[PDB]
């Protein structure tokens, strides 16, 4: 069963993610690498190959969770999660880290081989950081390489008893965040630092590109300034950051995606007989009242589904209809979507 | 009396003073009359600014009615000096001292605010004492004299003869004139 | 002696002055005569507050006797050069700075109080020396009052003439009055 | 020396100025001449209670000689604006700025001390220059003057007449005098 | 009402006053977004996993 190779990796990726060209090739490369070498235990020589982990940088509603998860589906390995801001240091009341592997294990149905193959998501790193610098000192272990003992409790109570260790040097830590504010510390880098003033750069022309190509430009020093202590950086070689959503990408989501919310619908009135369609103008307003809320691309369903919940209560009540032409004033709530049998 | 405001950042949040959070971003506050003690410390604002980039451009806005010839220099040789260009924006008033440090910045970044006034005329002075003794301070407000026009005809672009006429008695400039005179490059009226 | 006030945070408690709080929600306070060190302090809130967000509006508290022509000015042009728009609220007195620059906000923000009084006039000033100077220093401030009359114009809506005219003496106003004259666009009379 | 205290919570100790800690608990003191500065920081304080609860009574303690008259509308203006009713009590003295300000609070909750002393008069004023400008300040004045003796009967509940009359001179009015003529509701002597 | 809240706190009319007077209520709950439940606390794959949300 050969690997997919990158190309392959990028290609099938687009069809469920749009834009962020930069990361997916780092992110197909860095999988392609990560089991390349699990699969060849041995080197043809001495060397012992190790691991790399990927730093997903990105602003919220980007698509990091999404690319770290429609990634593994494209294999069939386990995927599991996490949340930064849920751990603590030892001695405190606070869940401890050993935990995410408990949770990585049950996903991974009471196996080894599967959870030693298995693609962790640590989230909301940022947050956490120096004035959070202990909860970082145990993570900063486990990403490099632990054993650790995981209590036996599951499929048949776990029957090993020697609580089924389970070597922490396999596994690829996905770690993503939000990092708000870094925009600013490249800027004083990069660029004039000077941010008040009638010489400075006010950021009011909506230049959504800005963040993105920002971020392009990050370093390691960088985040010493946002907090990240030396080490975790080192142990995170692998960064990639994402561009932020503008309203041509939320259009083209909203119909380009295989999973797109506009063939969710269509699929299911075409269950009834009944054809459903979306012009381009509705779909572009769409797109500007998720900016207005900022809701993100996960308001996208709400907009939608509160301009079809009418449509829907009367479809199944009524006959003859078989077409319908969704126009810009259904989603404000001023028309009613006509139907033309 | 003076506001605090705070820098919310990753690291926290941090207390600072209104005109302390401006220095962060390379701001500088010419205000009031010019003497020693304000003069000397612009001068440390800026050498301290350069310590911590000499690549980054410094801006100093200018709003006062003139002061001392000495406390003055000292700021022009201080921008001339340090690597970092200083951008000079006039804000409401520019006098004989605040046109020479206005004129006096990086070329291309002089800038003046639409209904801003700007005054030069030759620096004043005086001195009692025996006859011997006031030719020679007589003699040295000469020097400084001739020697500021020949500043202000160097950034400003004129000759020497034009600057000397018109410097005899105060001059007063809008900011659409001190452009064609060479005092300031732009004016600034809308953001963008 | 200012009071302090605390602020409840994620974070935890901050504490802050009353004025300073204020600030946080983009509030300036113009209290007093206004000269070159009080307006300095009002242009860097206003800098300050547009770096927070350039789209939220700036709310600008005047009550003042009145001041130096260029010290306003320079609040003047950096309200119009900043893209949020100022409202100007009226408590108490507003005076011939204190007028122009309350007319000089946004256009429908301009609010005032119902017991408020707004008195506009041409400026003062005088020079003392040779009749030279004075011819000088006699064109430099009639300039200044036809640039000021063509300001006023613009904000109120009058002609120029009127507002010549009516600006020759003190003109004192109410808060209708100032309706009626174009200095302001509503009156706050009670919360909703 | 203001002396500070100590506020215990369930959050950590926090040390306070007597007089902040009183804010805390929608107390503000009105001490001294009434001025655009203390004015401006009395006003603060308002708006800022009438964000932490717009429904709670605010307390104002009143001790003042009198004041400029600009200065106390600002402050009238800002209690007849805000949601919550303010509560005026007197303590010491009250004379027209202050006894302006003392009527001016919420209905039925106007206190007075048994001991203290009540003063109401018509505004001063004067104006030195040419007779055509004294015309105007003498019509200004006036206007105010009818102003503030129509706003002080309808919270008197008197007659405009009656109140012309007896604001003609000074008219001293102990807290029992005060009641009958409604400048307060209620007289505080001991703590039931 | 945060995610939905514009303008400053503390002011004249321009401010909105209305942060603690009740003025309507299932307004408010209506324009329910799940970006607030995380605020509330509730951890986003749980509130991803509902889709559809009924306000009373
Ligand atoms: N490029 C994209 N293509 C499709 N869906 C996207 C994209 N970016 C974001 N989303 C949507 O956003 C949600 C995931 O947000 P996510 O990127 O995990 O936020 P965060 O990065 O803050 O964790 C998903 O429901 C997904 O449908």
């Amino acid at each position: 069963s050969a690997l997919p190779t990158p190309h392959e990796i990028r290609n099938h990726l687009d069809d469920y993610v749009i834009g962020q060209e930069q990361a997916k090739k780092v992110l197909a490369v860095a999988v392609y690498n990560h089991y390349k070498r699990l699969r060849n235990g041995d080197t043809s020589n001495g060397v012992e190959l190790g691991k790399s982990n990927i730093l997903l940088i990105g602003p919220t509603g980007s698509g990091k969770t999404l690319l770290a998860e429609t990634l593994a589906r494209l294999l069939d390995v386990p995927f599991t999660m996490a949340d930064a801001t849920t751990l603590t240091e030892a001695g405190y009341v606070g869940e401890d880290v050993e935990n995410i592997i408990q949770k990585l294990l049950q996903k991974s149905d009471y196996d080894v081989q599967k959870a030693q193959r298995g693609i962790v998501y640590i989230d909301e790193i940022d947050k956490i950081s120096r004035k959070g610098e202990g909860v970082q000192q145990a993570l900063l272990k486990l990403i490099e390489g632990t054993v650790a003992a995981v209590p036996p409790q599951g499929g048949r109570k776990h029957p090993q008893q020697e609580f089924l260790q389970v070597d922490t040097s396999k596994i690829l830590f996905i770690c993503g965040g939000a990092f708000a504010g870094l925009d600013k510390v490249i800027s004083h880098r990069v660029e004039t630092g000077s941010g008040i003033g009638f010489g400075a750069t006010v950021k009011a022309k909506s230049d959504k590109a800005s963040e993105g190509e920002l971020l392009a430009q990050v370093e390691p020093e960088d985040l010493i300034k946002f907090g990240l202590i030396p080490e975790f950086i080192g142990r995170l070689p692998v960064v990639a950051t994402l561009n932020e959503l503008s309203e041509e990408a939320l259009i083209q989501i909203l119909k380009e995606p295989k999973n797109a919310l506009t063939k969710q619908y269509q699929a299911l009135f075409n269950l009834e007989g009944v054809d459903l369609e979306f012009r381009d103008e509705a779909l572009d307003a769409i797109a500007k009242k998720a900016m207005a809320r900022k809701t993100g691309a996960r308001g996208l369903r709400s907009i939608v589904e509160a301009a079809l919940l009418d449509t829907m209560y009367d479809l199944p009540s009524m006959e003859d209809v078989e077409k319908v032409v969704i126009d810009e004033s259904v989603i404000d709530g001023q028309s009613e979507p006509l139907l033309i049998y | 009396l003076v506001p605090m405001v705070i820098e919310q950042t990753s690291r926290g949040e941090r207390s600072f003073d209104i005109y302390s959070r401006l220095l962060k971003e390379r701001v500088i506050f010419l205000t009031g009359q010019v003497e020693d003690h304000m003069a000397n410390l612009i001068v440390a604002q800026m050498l301290f600014l350069e310590a911590e980039n000499p690549e980054k451009d410094i801006y100093l806005y200018i709003n006062s009615p003139g002061g001392v010839i000495t406390a003055g220099m000292s700021i022009y040789d201080t921008m001339q000096f340090i690597k970092p260009d200083v951008s000079t924006i006039c804000m409401g008033q520019a006098a004989s001292m605040g046109a020479f440090l206005l004129t006096a910045g990086a070329k291309g970044k002089r800038f003046c605010l639409p209904n801003s006034r700007v005054m030069i005329h030759q620096p004043l002075g005086g001195y009692q004492g025996q006859a011997t003794d006031i030719e020679i301070h007589a003699r040295e407000i000469l020097k400084v004299k001739g020697r500021m026009n020949e500043l202000m005809a160097l950034h400003t672009g004129q000759s020497l003869e034009q600057i000397e006429r018109d410097t005899e008695r105060d001059r007063f400039l809008s900011a659409p004139e001190a452009v064609e005179y060479g005092l300031v490059d732009s004016i600034l009226t809308h953001r963008n």
